[PDB]
Protein backbone atom coordinates (compact mmCIF):
# COMPACT_ATOMS: atom_id res chain seq x y z
CA UNK A 1 0.00 0.00 0.00
CA UNK A 2 0.95 3.44 -0.23
CA UNK A 3 1.71 3.17 4.29
CA UNK A 4 3.95 0.24 3.59
CA UNK A 5 5.44 2.27 0.78
CA UNK A 6 6.19 5.24 3.17
CA UNK A 7 7.34 3.40 5.89
CA UNK A 8 9.65 1.19 3.19
CA UNK A 9 11.21 4.61 2.28
CA UNK A 10 13.16 5.07 5.76
CA UNK A 11 12.28 8.86 5.66
CA UNK A 12 9.67 8.44 8.51
CA UNK A 13 11.92 10.19 11.33
CA UNK A 14 12.69 13.30 11.60
CA UNK A 15 14.09 15.04 8.31
CA UNK A 16 16.79 17.52 8.38
CA UNK A 17 17.06 20.64 6.24
CA UNK A 18 19.54 19.97 3.09
CA UNK B 1 -13.28 43.46 7.19
CA UNK B 2 -10.94 44.02 4.12
CA UNK B 3 -9.95 47.60 5.51
CA UNK B 4 -9.01 45.67 8.59
CA UNK B 5 -6.77 43.34 7.57
CA UNK B 6 -4.96 45.99 5.72
CA UNK B 7 -4.66 48.47 8.54
CA UNK B 8 -3.93 45.71 10.86
CA UNK B 9 -1.12 44.49 8.88
CA UNK B 10 0.35 48.31 7.99
CA UNK B 11 0.76 48.23 11.65
CA UNK B 12 2.47 45.23 12.13
CA UNK B 13 4.37 46.80 9.71
CA UNK B 14 5.51 49.63 11.35
CA UNK B 15 6.44 47.62 14.19
CA UNK B 16 8.47 45.02 12.87
CA UNK B 17 10.35 47.58 10.88
CA UNK B 18 11.55 49.26 14.35
CA UNK B 19 12.76 46.26 15.85
CA UNK B 20 14.76 45.10 12.36
CA UNK B 21 15.96 48.16 12.15
CA UNK B 22 17.17 48.78 16.10
CA UNK B 23 17.33 44.81 17.08
CA UNK B 24 17.60 44.38 21.02
CA UNK B 25 20.81 42.80 22.41
CA UNK B 26 22.33 40.96 25.55
CA UNK B 27 19.20 40.99 27.73
CA UNK B 28 19.90 38.13 29.99
CA UNK B 29 22.91 36.17 30.65
CA UNK B 30 23.87 32.57 31.93
CA UNK B 31 24.38 32.04 35.34
CA UNK B 32 20.82 33.98 35.42
CA UNK B 33 19.27 30.32 34.47
CA UNK B 34 19.41 26.69 36.02
CA UNK B 35 19.62 24.12 32.90
CA UNK B 36 17.03 21.06 33.08
CA UNK B 37 16.83 18.99 30.33
CA UNK B 38 17.57 19.16 26.75
CA UNK B 39 14.43 19.00 24.46
CA UNK B 40 16.26 18.96 20.98
CA UNK B 41 19.63 18.91 18.82
CA UNK B 42 21.19 19.51 15.73
CA UNK B 43 23.30 23.50 18.51
CA UNK B 44 20.40 22.30 21.26
CA UNK B 45 17.36 23.61 22.93
CA UNK B 46 16.91 23.10 26.41
CA UNK B 47 14.69 24.01 29.03
CA UNK B 48 15.89 26.19 31.07
CA UNK B 49 14.46 27.59 34.89
CA UNK B 50 14.78 31.65 35.36
CA UNK B 51 16.36 31.83 38.93
CA UNK B 52 14.69 34.61 40.23
CA UNK B 53 11.25 34.01 39.22
CA UNK B 54 10.90 30.30 38.52
CA UNK B 55 9.83 30.83 35.15
CA UNK B 56 10.99 28.19 32.28
CA UNK B 57 11.89 29.13 28.55
CA UNK B 58 13.13 26.77 26.02
CA UNK B 59 16.90 28.10 25.62
CA UNK B 60 18.62 27.40 22.17
CA UNK B 61 22.83 27.10 22.32
CA UNK B 62 24.68 27.12 19.10
CA UNK B 63 28.30 26.76 19.53
CA UNK B 64 29.94 29.75 17.41
CA UNK B 65 33.00 27.59 16.52
CA UNK B 66 29.79 25.17 14.84
CA UNK B 67 28.28 27.80 13.49
CA UNK B 68 31.22 29.23 11.32
CA UNK B 69 32.58 25.54 10.15
CA UNK B 70 28.69 25.20 8.82
CA UNK B 71 28.90 28.46 7.50
CA UNK B 72 25.92 29.56 9.05
CA UNK B 73 26.93 32.58 10.77
CA UNK B 74 24.22 34.67 8.59
CA UNK B 75 21.72 32.25 8.92
CA UNK B 76 22.10 32.64 12.60
CA UNK B 77 22.12 36.06 12.71
CA UNK B 78 19.27 36.29 10.66
CA UNK B 79 17.30 34.15 12.83
CA UNK B 80 17.89 36.02 16.28
CA UNK B 81 17.40 39.08 14.41
CA UNK B 82 13.47 37.96 12.59
CA UNK B 83 12.55 36.42 15.73
CA UNK B 84 13.49 39.74 18.28
CA UNK B 85 11.16 41.25 15.49
CA UNK B 86 7.98 39.46 14.84
CA UNK B 87 5.16 39.55 16.74
CA UNK B 88 2.00 37.10 16.03
CA UNK B 89 0.22 34.70 17.96
CA UNK B 90 1.43 31.37 16.02
CA UNK B 91 5.17 32.70 16.50
CA UNK B 92 7.13 31.65 19.24
CA UNK B 93 8.18 34.38 21.54
CA UNK B 94 11.83 35.43 21.83
CA UNK B 95 12.33 36.66 25.90
CA UNK B 96 16.10 37.26 26.14
CA UNK B 97 19.01 36.92 23.95
CA UNK B 98 22.64 37.11 25.03
CA UNK B 99 26.46 35.42 24.46
CA UNK B 100 29.44 34.01 26.25
CA UNK B 101 33.00 33.60 24.64
CA UNK B 102 31.58 30.00 23.11
CA UNK B 103 27.96 30.49 22.42
CA UNK B 104 25.22 32.11 21.35
CA UNK B 105 21.80 32.10 23.71
CA UNK B 106 18.37 32.99 22.29
CA UNK B 107 15.83 32.17 25.53
CA UNK B 108 12.04 31.81 23.99
CA UNK B 109 9.06 30.89 25.56
CA UNK B 110 8.72 27.21 26.34
CA UNK B 111 5.96 25.25 23.85
CA UNK B 112 5.15 22.11 26.68
CA UNK B 113 3.38 20.55 23.74
CA UNK B 114 5.92 18.75 21.55
CA UNK B 115 6.68 18.51 17.94
CA UNK B 116 3.23 18.11 15.37
CA UNK B 117 5.79 15.25 13.82
CA UNK B 118 5.54 13.03 16.96
CA UNK B 119 1.63 13.71 17.97
CA UNK B 120 1.44 12.88 13.62
CA UNK B 121 3.60 9.73 13.98
CA UNK B 122 2.11 8.34 17.17
CA UNK B 123 -1.58 9.03 15.67
CA UNK B 124 -0.86 8.28 12.37
CA UNK B 125 -2.57 11.42 10.59
CA UNK B 126 -5.16 13.38 11.58
CA UNK B 127 -8.71 13.98 10.47
CA UNK B 128 -9.97 16.73 7.91
CA UNK B 129 -11.30 18.94 10.71
CA UNK B 130 -7.74 18.18 12.75
CA UNK B 131 -5.81 19.25 9.82
CA UNK B 132 -7.91 22.46 9.09
CA UNK B 133 -7.40 23.83 12.11
CA UNK B 134 -3.79 23.36 11.97
CA UNK B 135 -4.04 24.41 8.59
CA UNK B 136 -5.59 27.81 9.09
CA UNK B 137 -2.95 28.68 11.65
CA UNK B 138 -0.44 28.71 8.82
CA UNK B 139 -2.08 30.29 6.20
CA UNK B 140 -3.00 33.31 9.00
CA UNK B 141 1.20 33.21 9.87
CA UNK B 142 1.85 32.77 6.49
CA UNK B 143 -0.26 36.37 5.45
CA UNK B 144 1.66 37.98 8.42
CA UNK B 145 5.26 36.62 7.14
CA UNK B 146 4.46 37.41 3.52
CA UNK B 147 3.59 41.17 4.11
CA UNK B 148 6.47 41.52 5.76
CA UNK B 149 8.60 40.40 2.77
CA UNK B 150 9.38 37.31 4.63
CA UNK B 151 9.63 33.62 2.79
CA UNK B 152 9.58 30.91 5.68
CA UNK B 153 11.14 27.97 3.48
CA UNK B 154 11.08 25.22 6.33
CA UNK B 155 7.50 24.56 6.70
CA UNK B 156 7.43 20.81 8.37
CA UNK B 157 5.47 19.03 11.00
CA UNK B 158 9.14 18.92 12.72
CA UNK B 159 9.31 22.65 12.97
CA UNK B 160 5.61 23.60 14.27
CA UNK B 161 5.39 23.02 18.70
CA UNK B 162 2.19 22.70 19.77
CA UNK B 163 1.23 24.97 22.91
CA UNK B 164 -0.76 24.22 26.30
CA UNK B 165 -3.97 25.11 24.27
CA UNK B 166 -3.14 23.03 21.53
CA UNK B 167 -2.67 25.47 19.17
CA UNK B 168 0.36 26.14 17.10
CA UNK B 169 3.72 27.53 17.26
CA UNK B 170 6.16 28.19 14.41
CA UNK B 171 10.09 28.03 16.09
CA UNK B 172 12.71 27.84 13.28
CA UNK B 173 13.57 31.22 11.25
CA UNK B 174 17.16 29.76 10.15
CA UNK B 175 15.90 29.58 6.28
CA UNK B 176 13.71 32.41 6.22
CA UNK B 177 14.86 35.32 3.99
CA UNK B 178 13.08 38.70 3.85
CA UNK B 179 13.74 39.84 0.21
CA UNK B 180 10.85 42.10 -1.79
CA UNK B 181 11.19 40.05 -4.77
CA UNK B 182 12.79 37.10 -6.09
CA UNK B 183 15.60 34.49 -4.42
CA UNK B 184 17.86 31.88 -5.43
CA UNK B 185 19.28 29.51 -2.86
CA UNK B 186 18.86 26.09 -2.83
CA UNK B 187 17.26 25.41 1.14
CA UNK B 188 15.00 23.66 2.92
CA UNK B 189 13.61 19.51 3.56
CA UNK B 190 13.09 17.73 0.39
CA UNK B 191 9.87 16.40 0.84
CA UNK B 192 8.83 20.11 1.07
CA UNK B 193 10.66 21.84 -2.06
CA UNK B 194 8.69 23.64 -4.53
CA UNK B 195 9.53 22.34 -7.41
CA UNK B 196 11.11 25.52 -9.10
CA UNK B 197 13.50 25.37 -6.62
CA UNK B 198 14.28 21.98 -7.32
CA UNK B 199 14.78 23.10 -11.00
CA UNK B 200 16.59 26.13 -9.72
CA UNK B 201 14.82 29.20 -11.24
CA UNK B 202 14.55 31.50 -9.74
CA UNK B 203 11.27 31.88 -6.81
CA UNK B 204 9.44 34.18 -4.49
CA UNK B 205 7.10 33.53 -2.08
CA UNK B 206 4.85 31.04 -3.42
CA UNK B 207 7.46 27.98 -2.33
CA UNK B 208 5.46 28.74 0.97
CA UNK B 209 2.12 28.16 -0.29
CA UNK B 210 3.34 25.06 -2.14
CA UNK B 211 4.44 23.35 1.58
CA UNK B 212 1.55 24.59 2.63
CA UNK B 213 0.02 22.24 0.17
CA UNK B 214 2.72 19.20 1.61
CA UNK B 215 1.90 20.10 4.94
CA UNK B 216 -1.75 19.61 4.64
CA UNK B 217 -1.66 16.56 2.54
CA UNK B 218 0.63 15.00 5.57
CA UNK B 219 -1.29 15.88 7.68
CA UNK B 220 -4.43 14.60 6.29
CA UNK B 221 -2.98 11.55 4.86
CA UNK B 222 -0.34 10.47 7.50
CA UNK B 223 2.41 10.52 4.84
CA UNK B 224 3.61 13.48 2.68
CA UNK B 225 2.81 13.60 -1.16
CA UNK B 226 5.71 13.08 -2.60
CA UNK B 227 8.56 10.52 -0.93
CA UNK B 228 11.48 7.75 -1.83
CA UNK B 229 14.38 5.77 -0.22
CA UNK B 230 16.43 9.31 -1.79
CA UNK B 231 15.87 13.05 -2.08
CA UNK B 232 16.99 12.67 -5.71
CA UNK B 233 14.01 10.33 -6.29
CA UNK B 234 12.15 12.86 -4.46
CA UNK B 235 13.02 15.55 -6.60
CA UNK B 236 11.56 13.92 -9.97
CA UNK B 237 8.34 12.95 -8.14
CA UNK B 238 7.66 16.72 -7.19
CA UNK B 239 8.87 17.86 -10.38
CA UNK B 240 6.76 15.68 -12.78
CA UNK B 241 3.25 17.37 -11.81
CA UNK B 242 1.52 13.90 -10.53
CA UNK B 243 0.07 13.35 -7.02
CA UNK B 244 -2.10 10.98 -5.84
CA UNK B 245 -4.57 11.12 -3.21
CA UNK B 246 -5.49 8.54 -0.34
CA UNK B 247 -9.55 7.44 -1.12
CA UNK B 248 -10.45 8.88 1.64
CA UNK B 249 -9.40 12.53 1.15
CA UNK B 250 -12.54 14.45 0.48
CA UNK B 251 -13.38 16.26 -2.86
CA UNK B 252 -12.79 19.72 -1.71
CA UNK B 253 -9.57 18.56 0.02
CA UNK B 254 -8.53 17.00 -3.25
CA UNK B 255 -9.52 20.59 -5.35
CA UNK B 256 -6.99 23.00 -2.62
CA UNK B 257 -4.21 20.65 -2.75
CA UNK B 258 -4.24 20.35 -6.57
CA UNK B 259 -3.88 24.05 -6.41
CA UNK B 260 -1.45 24.35 -4.05
CA UNK B 261 0.61 21.94 -5.24
CA UNK B 262 0.86 23.25 -8.41
CA UNK B 263 4.03 22.50 -10.33
CA UNK B 264 3.28 26.16 -12.40
CA UNK B 265 3.64 28.85 -9.63
CA UNK B 266 1.98 31.30 -12.14
CA UNK B 267 -1.35 29.29 -11.71
CA UNK B 268 -0.57 28.22 -7.64
CA UNK B 269 -2.93 29.46 -4.84
CA UNK B 270 -1.83 31.80 -2.84
CA UNK B 271 0.47 33.36 -5.89
CA UNK B 272 -2.96 34.10 -7.93
CA UNK B 273 -4.33 38.05 -8.36
CA UNK B 274 -6.71 38.10 -4.77
CA UNK B 275 -3.38 36.71 -3.04
CA UNK B 276 -4.09 34.83 0.32
CA UNK B 277 -7.97 34.97 -0.22
CA UNK B 278 -8.33 32.58 -3.06
CA UNK B 279 -6.80 30.02 -0.32
CA UNK B 280 -9.29 31.66 2.65
CA UNK B 281 -11.92 31.68 0.56
CA UNK B 282 -11.94 27.99 -0.67
CA UNK B 283 -14.57 25.56 0.04
CA UNK B 284 -12.64 23.32 2.48
CA UNK B 285 -11.98 26.55 4.73
CA UNK B 286 -15.88 27.11 4.35
CA UNK B 287 -16.43 25.91 8.29
CA UNK B 288 -13.18 28.40 9.44
CA UNK B 289 -13.78 31.29 11.53
CA UNK B 290 -10.46 32.54 10.61
CA UNK B 291 -10.96 35.64 13.02
CA UNK B 292 -11.79 33.25 15.85
CA UNK B 293 -8.59 30.87 14.85
CA UNK B 294 -6.54 34.63 14.64
CA UNK B 295 -7.80 35.20 18.23
CA UNK B 296 -7.42 31.83 19.58
CA UNK B 297 -11.24 31.33 20.35
CA UNK B 298 -11.94 28.50 18.80
CA UNK B 299 -11.83 25.14 20.64
CA UNK B 300 -8.68 22.81 19.75
CA UNK B 301 -9.59 19.61 18.35
CA UNK B 302 -6.14 18.09 20.66
CA UNK B 303 -4.76 19.44 24.07
CA UNK B 304 -1.86 17.76 24.70
CA UNK B 305 -0.72 16.20 28.09
CA UNK B 306 0.37 18.83 30.66
CA UNK B 307 1.44 18.25 34.08
CA UNK B 308 2.62 21.62 35.42
CA UNK B 309 5.42 24.19 34.75
CA UNK B 310 8.96 21.97 33.24
CA UNK B 311 6.61 19.08 32.11
CA UNK B 312 8.46 17.72 29.28
CA UNK B 313 6.45 14.70 28.73
CA UNK B 314 6.39 15.74 24.90
CA UNK B 315 9.60 15.52 24.06
CA UNK B 316 12.10 13.00 24.00
CA UNK B 317 15.09 12.06 25.52
CA UNK B 318 18.41 13.29 24.54
CA UNK B 319 22.13 12.50 25.75
CA UNK B 320 23.08 15.34 28.25
CA UNK B 321 26.64 17.51 27.35
CA UNK B 322 28.11 20.08 29.57
CA UNK B 323 27.38 23.87 28.41
CA UNK B 324 31.05 24.91 28.38
CA UNK B 325 32.36 28.44 28.26
CA UNK B 326 35.65 28.84 26.94
CA UNK B 327 38.40 30.88 28.57
CA UNK B 328 38.78 32.37 25.28
CA UNK B 329 36.62 34.85 23.08
CA UNK B 330 35.53 32.53 20.01
CA UNK B 331 35.03 34.17 16.24
CA UNK B 332 33.79 37.83 17.99
CA UNK B 333 34.09 39.44 15.04
CA UNK B 334 31.69 37.39 13.25
CA UNK B 335 28.84 37.56 15.85
CA UNK B 336 29.14 41.73 17.14
CA UNK B 337 25.44 42.02 16.01
CA UNK B 338 23.91 39.39 18.06
O1 LIG C 1 11.42 21.84 19.88
S1 LIG C 1 12.65 22.54 19.81
O2 LIG C 1 13.79 22.05 20.52
C1 LIG C 1 12.32 24.20 20.32
C2 LIG C 1 12.90 25.21 19.60
C3 LIG C 1 12.63 26.53 19.90
C4 LIG C 1 11.75 26.85 20.90
C5 LIG C 1 11.13 25.83 21.67
C6 LIG C 1 10.21 26.10 22.72
N1 LIG C 1 9.66 25.17 23.48
C7 LIG C 1 10.01 23.89 23.25
C8 LIG C 1 10.87 23.50 22.26
C9 LIG C 1 11.44 24.48 21.41
N2 LIG C 1 13.06 22.63 18.23
C10 LIG C 1 14.47 22.74 17.79
C11 LIG C 1 14.64 22.61 16.27
C12 LIG C 1 13.74 21.58 15.64
N3 LIG C 1 12.44 22.14 15.20
C13 LIG C 1 11.49 22.29 16.31
C14 LIG C 1 12.02 23.22 17.37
Amino acid sequence: TTYADFIASGRTSRRDAI
Amino acid sequence: EQESVKEFLAKAKEEFLKKWESPSQNTAQLDHFDRIKTLGTGGRVMLVKHKETGNHYAMKILDKQKVVKLKQIEHTLNEKRILQAVNFPFLVKLEFSFKDNSNLYMVMEYVPGGEMFSHLRRIGRFSEPHARFYAAQIVLTFEYLHSLDLIYRDLKPENLLIDQQGYIQVTDFGFAKRVKGRTWTLCGTPEYLAPEIILSKGYNKAVDWWALGVLIYEMAAGYPPFFADQPIQIYEKIVSGKVRFPSHFSSDLKDLLRNLLQVDLTKRFGNLKNGVNDIKNHKWFATTDWIAIYQRKVEAPFIPKFKGPGDTSNFDDYEEEEIRVSINEKCGKEFTEF
